[PDB]
């Protein structure tokens, strides 16, 4: 099914989205 | 089932209860961030 | 008749534990 | 061995006739039968009255006898006690009856076609179907 | 000043030899009770009718038990969750035909053992402790209660609790796995670990700590006059220890910090057992252990047997011959 | 009780007790002398017991020890369906046809003997003497009852040894296995004695009330014991239909 | 505010112990915490709607946050049968969107806001040890709580009723008219032994009792608010309480512990408040209908129910209770207090009645018994239904376990964290939560025990 | 039986009472700590 | 010694139906017996002889053609309380 695929790429953007928050934080010096 | 209109989101919707669980994982995600000071 | 041994030897335990409580050594200060 | 053509070929009719089930036809069956009918027929038992189960023999001695495709599709349509005499369509799940047992309201003929047949060959892969309750 | 202050004083003293405290004011009559009807009961009461189908079972020694046969028989099923005082049965023989003694006791051992947790509680106060011993002393509590109070509430019958003795411990394990699959539980799995690491850190520390004893003694005396209780220095080295087990292993794995050791000792256990607990806790309600029946087929279908069918088969000898007068319906629904 | 609800004699051991004529009269239920009348709601509660010791001397009188019972309100044979068949010279027939009519109840005796025993009504048939025109205090059923044995066929005794189902040796000693008479269990079938004298009826409704004498033996444990003889005294009620 | 060791004293593992005296940031802590509670609510609801089967019974289906909205009388017909979907959904979203403002507020007042109120406003600056305010707190919260029982109240008086399965010709959802006032009954109800026969509040067993309690609860709650707010703790309070943020958590933890293990016992135990064409039958109610189910089969097959010795003398199909209610057999004796809307029917005055179980039984609850026996609440870890040593074919367990499992699990654990927090409270409050003093050491001081 | 149901009720609700008005009478001040509070 | 069941199983009893003793899922065996009829021939037990198992009043023709096609698998012997005590014909234990 396509739903297998659509349900692994909607859940590695929510995965990635927090880590992606704190690196950019990290990166650009926010307040980590 | 979510109403026809909405069936579109169901893989996004299966996905959603999890996401607390991210957010205790992201506490620990930070805090290696800032070395666990 | 056994019931007189098991009755016996726990007595014994009890009483061990009175005495062992009761009368122990006392930990001092050296 | 493989799921064979030999072990998916079942008894349609009393008068002699066999039909094979298709591996997505069983695997359909089993389906039905995992959702609908194992609360009650788990293993080919029955919890609610284990004298009438779901075993070969059990099957094969019912009035008029159900080790067949066509007399099972038509015990799902009307059911009856074991000696044909009373109205159990209030009483056993059916889909002459979707007011009732609204589980069963979207199951077509095709679906209780495909659950007879599971029904059939699962006691072929299995001797403890239709056992007693603990065995 | 006044007669109750002066009462006050005297129960929260430091200076009595066995503590008392506000929740030893409860703890001791209670365990008392217990201690009483526990003791006069496993030595002298009649057959309990457990099962509520006129099937007495002797417990006691005077009726033809030993100690590893002995218990204190649990109420009848009859009962139920029905509470039975000695007032609500018309003679204390009726009282003792439906295990009157079991409930009991269990109750004044319930309350006094969370007695006992507060007044660990109470007495680290008074002598200006840190508070927490009685949170690791609430593992064993929190089992206990499981087994005597949250299991037959889950199964709706104190018949169901722990008979208390020994082969009575013995035959609740079995109906349990027979009913529950504790075994295949991941709570129980983490009270194994939790007991085992247990012995198995005990026994490493011990023998980390007595290796590496400071010499302070002759060879002809034991080793242990070698502390002295109330001495200022440490009588190990734990640098010493910590080379020895940071080369057992690799020096990452060893601890170099004896608080941090101490904690992770304390920890271990009484972690395992809260997971035990509440598993046990947790099969009151039904949520069983994993069932991997008839998990692998074959392509044709066939079930093809793992070591879980096995166990199960074991658990179905177990089921169909546990109170084997006590059903009249094929399934065991409690 | 009549207008009680189940929630006000739930726990309270009023379920377990003999309804009572209220109405306190003297009446008669009149029967034509070759008629039938059902018995609706029969209800026996027994209230005394008595168990006949069995002395070591064999001319020494028995006599018949007060007992305590150990089971609690579970001792009342209630909601029995009978049956009073008048013979053409007066006779008046009981005959307990099905209900609640049994109950195992255990006693107490003094000096520690627990004697259970299957209380029970089961087939009753009673008889008064000939000449009864009406049902009155003068009513007295006296008849036979069966008496099943206490534990049934299916019955497991500790080392599984059972009738129809279990071991028939001591399988825990495989060379003396089958040294044990207690290898055989049997149930025969055991009978009764019971009175019914009618004390009082209340004509207006069809009601009748009374006390009862039974005799029976007690569980004899598949045959492991001899069983002891049991008398059972207590009140009974029942509704005519006319 | 300091955000690591050197700083504070407390280590990564213990971090949020760092926001004690920071009102802001702990404030902020909280509102986003209140946002994962809300947007659990909305995605698990929205979850549940997108996994549910309209006509498959809902205790089949992993559900349980829909039983809490078709009990509220949403969504739902005479026995239980779903009507429309949108209810659940409209519920979901609107918590799922209600999250966010939350979230929003709460990573502001956590990460940008002022780290301490204290400055800022009287009115939400507070000191832990100002018993005014914090009282005042406690305050305007009770009125909030009060006024949300008497929400459920208004939703079953006035906006269409809860589902009440004791309704007479069948379940369905009910506008209660008569709720009870009467305070003998409403706080009888607390009175009442937590034993088998009474259970406590357990036993609550009609919407009308339930709605009453709540106008009560609404009522005592506002007029405590109140009290609070315009009163101060009085002298014995002030003297037996300890008085930090730390003993309010742990105050705040016990009550959250005795909660869990009712609320445990209360989905285990109560089918009137937990339909159970929702929540599927108890463990007692499957016992019960396996009983009857046998009952009807054998006596159908001819047999005398009444007369019908079982192997062990007590009869097969119905016996006596100790205090001589007439029950079914067998191991079912001990759920003999059971009461089911499909089961009074058959009870009489003196218990199950032989007329009626001769005469009166219905195809309707020989189904249900059917039903309900069948879905016992057993089953595995891995959702294999059934007894443990049933095969695998039967994915079903029951929501009743679930939620009494989990809530007797975070209810033991929150009374370990209230003798954790309570503990410590004390010891801080008294100085020696961070080890003893080696000059003055208590015991020095003490005479020796012996 | 009634004799011990009130003796029974007089004893533990003297023992409770004595635990609550026990923890009640300053019991945070009986501390070898501060005891100001 | 034996027990009385045993004894029994000795006997006829032990190879056909048995129209005195043998329980209700003993019938099963026989197409269009169980429940109604076996119920019926239960219910009107003891029987003296196996012809006089067409003698139950209110019998139609088909259970009468039904019970004549297999009066060779019944056997009739005398009632044994162990069997039947109970209503252990229509309920053993067995499920
Ligand atoms: C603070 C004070 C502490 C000490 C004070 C006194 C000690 C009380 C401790 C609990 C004792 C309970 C023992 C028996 C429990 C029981 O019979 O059953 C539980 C009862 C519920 O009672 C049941 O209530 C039921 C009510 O349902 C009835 O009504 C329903 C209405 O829908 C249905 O119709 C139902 O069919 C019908 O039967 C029935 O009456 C049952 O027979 C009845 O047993 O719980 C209740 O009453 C109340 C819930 C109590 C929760 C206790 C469980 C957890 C305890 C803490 C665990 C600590 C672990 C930590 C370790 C460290
Ligand atoms: C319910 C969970 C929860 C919440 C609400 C908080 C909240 C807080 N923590 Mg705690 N913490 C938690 C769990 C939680 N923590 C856990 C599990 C641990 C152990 C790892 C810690 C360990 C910890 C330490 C060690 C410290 C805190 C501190 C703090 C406070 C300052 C936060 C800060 O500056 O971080 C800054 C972090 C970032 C800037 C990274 C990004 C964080 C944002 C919020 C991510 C949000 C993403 C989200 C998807 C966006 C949605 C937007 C929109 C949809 C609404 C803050 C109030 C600090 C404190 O006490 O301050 C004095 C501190 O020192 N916490
Ligand atoms: C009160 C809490 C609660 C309850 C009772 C349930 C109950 C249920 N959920 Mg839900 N769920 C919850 C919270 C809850 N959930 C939360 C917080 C989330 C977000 C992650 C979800 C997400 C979720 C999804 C996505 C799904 C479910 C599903 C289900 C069903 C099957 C559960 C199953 O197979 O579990 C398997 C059992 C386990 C994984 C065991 C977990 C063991 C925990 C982690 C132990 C922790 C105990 C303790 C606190 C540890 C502390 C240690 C320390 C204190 C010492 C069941 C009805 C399923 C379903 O049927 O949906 C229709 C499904 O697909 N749930
Ligand atoms: C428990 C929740 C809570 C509490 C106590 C506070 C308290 C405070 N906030 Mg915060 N805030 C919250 C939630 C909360 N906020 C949320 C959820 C958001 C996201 C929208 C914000 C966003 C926010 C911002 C952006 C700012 C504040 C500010 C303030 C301060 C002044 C508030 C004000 O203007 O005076 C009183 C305000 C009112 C009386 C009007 C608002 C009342 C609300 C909006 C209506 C009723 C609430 C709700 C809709 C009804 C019930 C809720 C429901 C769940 C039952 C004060 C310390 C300000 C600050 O820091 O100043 C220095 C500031 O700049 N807050
Ligand atoms: C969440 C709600 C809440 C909270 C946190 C508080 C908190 C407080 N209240 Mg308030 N109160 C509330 C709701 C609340 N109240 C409501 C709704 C009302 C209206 C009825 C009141 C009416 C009220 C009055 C009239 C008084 C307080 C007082 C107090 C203070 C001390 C009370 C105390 O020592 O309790 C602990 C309780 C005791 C010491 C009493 C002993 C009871 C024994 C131990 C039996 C306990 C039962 C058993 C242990 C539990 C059984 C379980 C089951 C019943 C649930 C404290 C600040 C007092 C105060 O100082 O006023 C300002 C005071 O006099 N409250
Ligand atoms: C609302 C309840 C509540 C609140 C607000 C607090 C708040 C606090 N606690 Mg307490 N605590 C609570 C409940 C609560 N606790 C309970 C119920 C327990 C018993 C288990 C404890 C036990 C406890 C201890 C032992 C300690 C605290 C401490 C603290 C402080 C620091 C906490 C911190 O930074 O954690 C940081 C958070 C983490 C490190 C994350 C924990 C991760 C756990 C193991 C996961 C739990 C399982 C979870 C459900 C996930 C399962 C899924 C799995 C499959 C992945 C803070 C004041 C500390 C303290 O005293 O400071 C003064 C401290 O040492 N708490
Ligand atoms: C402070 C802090 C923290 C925390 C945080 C938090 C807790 C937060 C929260 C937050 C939140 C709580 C969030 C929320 C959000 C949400 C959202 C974002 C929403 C959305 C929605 C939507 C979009 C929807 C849609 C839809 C619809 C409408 C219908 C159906 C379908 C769908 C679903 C599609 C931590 C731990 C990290 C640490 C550091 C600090
Ligand atoms: C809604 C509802 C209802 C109602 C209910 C009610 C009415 C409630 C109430 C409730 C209540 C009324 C509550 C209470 C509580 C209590 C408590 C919880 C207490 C506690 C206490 C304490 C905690 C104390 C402490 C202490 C002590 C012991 C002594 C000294 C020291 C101190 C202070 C520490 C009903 C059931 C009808 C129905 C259903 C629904
Ligand atoms: C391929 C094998 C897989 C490896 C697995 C990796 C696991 C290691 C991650 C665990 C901790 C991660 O977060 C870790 O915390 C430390 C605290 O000492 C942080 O802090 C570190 O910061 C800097 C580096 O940026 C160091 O000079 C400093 O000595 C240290 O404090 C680091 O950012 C990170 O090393
Ligand atoms: C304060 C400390 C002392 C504790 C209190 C003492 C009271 C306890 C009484 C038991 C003492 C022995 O007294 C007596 O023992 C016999 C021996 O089994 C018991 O006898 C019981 O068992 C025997 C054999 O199992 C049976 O034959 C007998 O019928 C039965 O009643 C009596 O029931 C008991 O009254
Ligand atoms: C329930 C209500 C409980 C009221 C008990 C205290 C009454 C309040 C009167 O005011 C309080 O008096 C007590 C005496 O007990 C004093 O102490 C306090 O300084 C004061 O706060
Ligand atoms: C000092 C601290 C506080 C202590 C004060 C407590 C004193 C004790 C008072 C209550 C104890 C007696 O309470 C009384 O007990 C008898 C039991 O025989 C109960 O009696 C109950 O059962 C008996 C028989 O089992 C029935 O005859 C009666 O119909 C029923 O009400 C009463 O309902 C109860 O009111
Ligand atoms: O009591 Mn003791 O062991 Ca609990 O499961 Mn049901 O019940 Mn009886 O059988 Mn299996
Ligand atoms: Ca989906
Ligand atoms: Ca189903
Ligand atoms: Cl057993
Ligand atoms: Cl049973």
């Amino acid at each position: 099914n396509l739903e297998p695929i659509f349900q692994l790429t909607f859940l590695g953007l929510i995965v990635l989205a927090g880590p992606a928050v704190v690196f950019v934080l990290a990166f650009r010096g926010g307040d980590l | 089932k979510l109403p026809e209109a909405y069936q579109i989101f169901d893989p996004l919707v299966d996905v959603l209860p999890v996401i607390p669980l991210f957010f205790l994982a992201l506490a620990f995600v930070w805090q290696a961030a800032v070395g666990f000071k | 008749m056994e019931s007189v041994a098991y009755i016996l030897v726990l007595t014994m335990a009890l009483a061990v534990l009175f005495f062992a409580i009761a009368f122990r050594e006392p930990p001092r200060i050296e | 061995v493989e799921l064979t053509e030999s072990t998916r070929t079942i008894p349609l009719d009393e008068a002699g006739g066999t039909t094979t089930l298709t591996a997505r036809q069983f695997t359909n069956g089993q389906k039905i039968f995992v959702d609908t009918c194992t609360q009650c027929h788990l293993q080919g038992k029955t919890k609610t009255n284990n004298n009438v189960s779901l075993g070969l023999a059990d099957l094969a001695g019912a009035e008029p006898r159900r080790d067949n495709v066509l007399a099972l599709v038509e015990f799902l349509k009307n059911p009856k006690s074991y000696d044909g005499e009373d109205d159990y369509s209030e009483l056993h799940p059916n889909i002459s009856r979707p007011d009732i047992y609204p589980e069963m309201r979207n199951y077509t003929e095709d679906d209780i076609f495909d659950v007879a047949g599971y029904t059939l060959i699962a006691p072929k892969l299995d001797e403890r179907w239709g056992g007693t309750i603990y065995f | 000043a006044s007669l109750w202050e002066q009462f006050c004083q005297w129960v929260t003293s430091t200076n009595n030899r066995i503590y008392v405290g506000w929740f030893g004011t409860l703890m001791i009559p209670t365990l008392l009770t217990a201690t009483t009807c526990f003791i006069i009961a496993f030595i002298a009461a009649p057959p309990v009718d457990i099962d509520g189908i006129r099937e007495p079972v002797a417990g006691s020694l005077l009726y033809g038990n030993n100690i590893i046969s002995g218990a204190v028989v649990p109420s009848s099923n009859a009962i139920g969750l029905h509470f039975y005082p000695i007032w609500e049965a018309a003679s204390l023989d009726e009282w003792l035909y439906n295990g009157g003694p079991y409930q009991l006791v269990v109750f004044h051992f319930l309350i006094g053992i969370f007695c006992y947790m507060g007044r660990q509680w109470e007495l680290s106060y008074r002598l200006g402790m840190r508070p927490w011993i009685c949170v690791a002393y609430s593992a064993p509590v929190s089992a206990a209660t499981a087994v005597f109070l949250i299991y037959p509430i889950g199964q709706g019958s104190f018949s169901d609790g722990m008979p208390l003795g020994i082969s009575g411990t013995f035959n609740f394990m079995i109906n349990f796995q027979a009913e529950h699959n504790i075994l295949m539980h991941p709570f129980h799995m983490l009270g194994v670990a939790g007991v085992f690491g247990g012995s198995l850190f005990s026994a490493m520390h011990g023998s980390l700590v007595t290796s590496s004893l400071v010499r302070e003694t002759t060879e002809v005396e034991s080793q242990n006059y070698g502390y002295k209780f109330g001495q200022e220095e440490e009588t190990y080295n734990i640098v010493a220890a910590h080379g020895y087990f940071g080369r057992l292993i690799f020096q990452y794995a060893s601890f170099n910090n004896s608080r941090s050791l101490h904690f992770f000792l304390g920890a271990w256990p009484v972690i395992g057992i809260w997971f035990t607990a509440m598993g046990v806790s947790t099969m009151a309600f039904n949520l069983n252990g994993f069932n991997f029946n008839q998990s692998i087929l074959d392509s044709q279908g066939r079930v093809i047997g793992t070591w879980a069918d096995v166990l199960n088969r074991a658990n179905i000898g177990f089921e169909v011959m546990h109170e084997r007068n006590a059903h009249n319906f094929p399934l065991d629904l409690a | 009780k009549s207008q009680l609800t189940y929630d006000d004699i739930v726990n309270t051991g009023l379920a377990n007790v003999c309804p009572e004529i209220s109405s306190f009269t003297r009446g008669t239920i009149e029967v034509e002398p070759n008629t039938k009348y059902f018995v609706s709601d029969f209800c026996m509660e027994p209230q005394e017991y008595f168990v006949k010791e069995e002395p070591v001397n064999k001319r020494q009188k028995a006599e018949y020890v007060k007992g305590k019972v150990l089971t609690r309100q579970t001792t009342s044979l209630e909601q029995i369906r009978g049956s009073i068949a008048v013979g053409a010279d007066g006779t008046l027939t009981f005959k307990e046809k099905d209900g609640i009519d049994f109950q195992p109840i255990t006693v107490l005796l003094p000096g520690g003997e627990e004697v259970p025993f299957f209380f029970t009504v089961k087939n009753f048939t009673g008889t008064t003497e000939p000449g009864f025109t009406s049902i009155n205090s003068s009513t007295d059923f006296v008849g036979d009852f069966n008496v099943p044995s206490y534990r049934g066929a299916g019955f497991l005794d500790p080392k599984a040894r059972g009738l129809y189902t279990g071991y028939d040796n001591a399988v825990a000693l495989p060379s003396a296995a089958d040294k044990f008479r207690t290898n055989k269990k049997e149930t025969p079938l055991g009978k009764g004695t019971l009175s019914l004298q009618v004390t009082q009826v209340d004509g207006s409704t069809g009601e009748i009330a009374g006390i009862f004498e039974s005799e029976q033996p007690s569980d004899t444990d598949l045959g492991a014991k001899e069983p002891l003889d049991v008398k059972v005294r207590g009140i009974f009620y029942g509704r005519v239909d006319t | 505010g300091g955000r690591d060791l050197p700083s504070t004293g407390f280590a990564w593992w213990s971090g949020n112990a760092r926001l004690i005296n920071l009102s802001g940031k702990l404030l902020g802590a909280h509102v986003a915490h209140a946002g994962l509670i809300v947007f659990w609510a909305g995605a698990m609801t929205l979850f549940e709607v997108a996994h549910f089967i309209p006509e498959k019974p809902m205790y089949e289906q992993g559900l349980i946050l829909l039983p809490h909205i078709a009990t509220l009388g949403w969504g739902v017909g005479p026995a239980g049968e779903v009507t429309d979907i949108f209810p659940f959904f409209v519920v979901g979203v609107l918590h799922l969107i209600s999250s966010a403002v939350l979230g929003l507020g709460g990573i502001y007042h956590a990460l940008r806001g002022p780290e301490v109120l204290e400055e800022y406003s009287s009115f939400f600056g507070y000191d832990w040890k100002d018993k005014n305010q914090m009282t005042n707190i406690i305050g305007y919260h009770l009125i909030l709580l009060g006024c949300g029982a008497l929400l459920l109240v208004f939703k079953a008086m006035f906006f269409g009723g809860v589902y009440d399965t004791w309704a007479p010709g069948g379940g369905d959802v009910r506008v209660i008219t008569n709720p009870t006032l009467n305070p003998a009954i409403i706080f009888g109800y607390l009175l009442k032994a937590p034993f088998g026969g009474e259970g406590w509040i357990i036993s609550v067993n009609n919407m009308e009792d339930i709605i009453g309690g709540h106008i009560w609860i609404g009522l005592i709650c506002i007029s405590g608010g109140i009290w609070h707010i315009l009163t101060k703790p009085f002298g014995w309070a002030r003297r037996a309480l300890i008085w930090s943020g730390e003993a309010y958590l742990s105050y705040s933890l016990g009550a959250l512990s005795l909660m869990g293990f009712i609320a445990s016992v209360f989905v285990w135990f109560n089918n009137t408040a937990y339909p159970s064409e929702f929540y599927g039958p108890t463990g007692m109610e499957a016992s019960q209908s396996q009983a009857f189910t046998f009952l009807v089969r054998d006596q159908r097959l001819g047999a005398n129910i009444a007369s019908a010795q079982g192997p062990t003398g007590l009869g097969k199909y119905l016996m006596r209770s100790p205090s001589g209610e007439i029950i079914f057999g067998g191991e079912t004796m001990r759920f003999w207090d059971f009461r089911g809307p499909w089961l009074e029917p058959l009870r009489g005055p003196n218990g199950l009645d032989l007329d009626k179980l001769r005469n009166d039984i219905q195809p309707w609850q020989v189904r249900r018994a059917a039903e309900y026996m069948t879905h016992a609440p057993l089953g595995s870890l891995n959702s294999v239904g059934g007894v443990i040593t049933d095969v695998n074919s039967f994915n079903y367990v029951s929501p009743r376990a679930w939620l009494a499992t989990s809530h007797f699990v975070l209810g033991f654990f929150f009374l370990v964290g209230h003798l954790w927090h309570a503990g410590r409270a004390r010891a801080a409050a008294a100085g020696f939560e961070k080890g003893i003093d080696r000059e003055t050491e208590p015991t020095l001081f003490m005479p020796d025990l012996d | 039986m009634l004799t011990l149901k009130i003796a029974v009720y007089i004893v533990v609700g003297l023992f409770i009472s004595l635990f609550i008005f026990g923890f009640l009478s300053s019991d945070p001040t009986r501390n070898p700590g501060r005891k100001d509070f | 010694e034996l027990n009385a069941v045993d004894a029994k199983l000795t006997t006829d009893f032990g190879q056909k139906i048995d129209l005195n003793n043998s329980d209700i899922r003993d019938f099963r065996g026989l197409r269009g017996f169980y429940p109604n009829l076996a119920s019926e021939i239960i219910k009107n037990a003891p029987y003296d002889t196996v012809e006089e198992v067409l003698d139950i009043p209110g019998l139609s023709e088909t259970q009468k053609s039904r019970l004549e096609a297999n009066l060779g698998s019944f056997t009739v012997t005398e009632p044994s309380i162990e069997l039947t005590s109970g209503d252990d014909r229509i309920n053993p234990g067995v499920y």
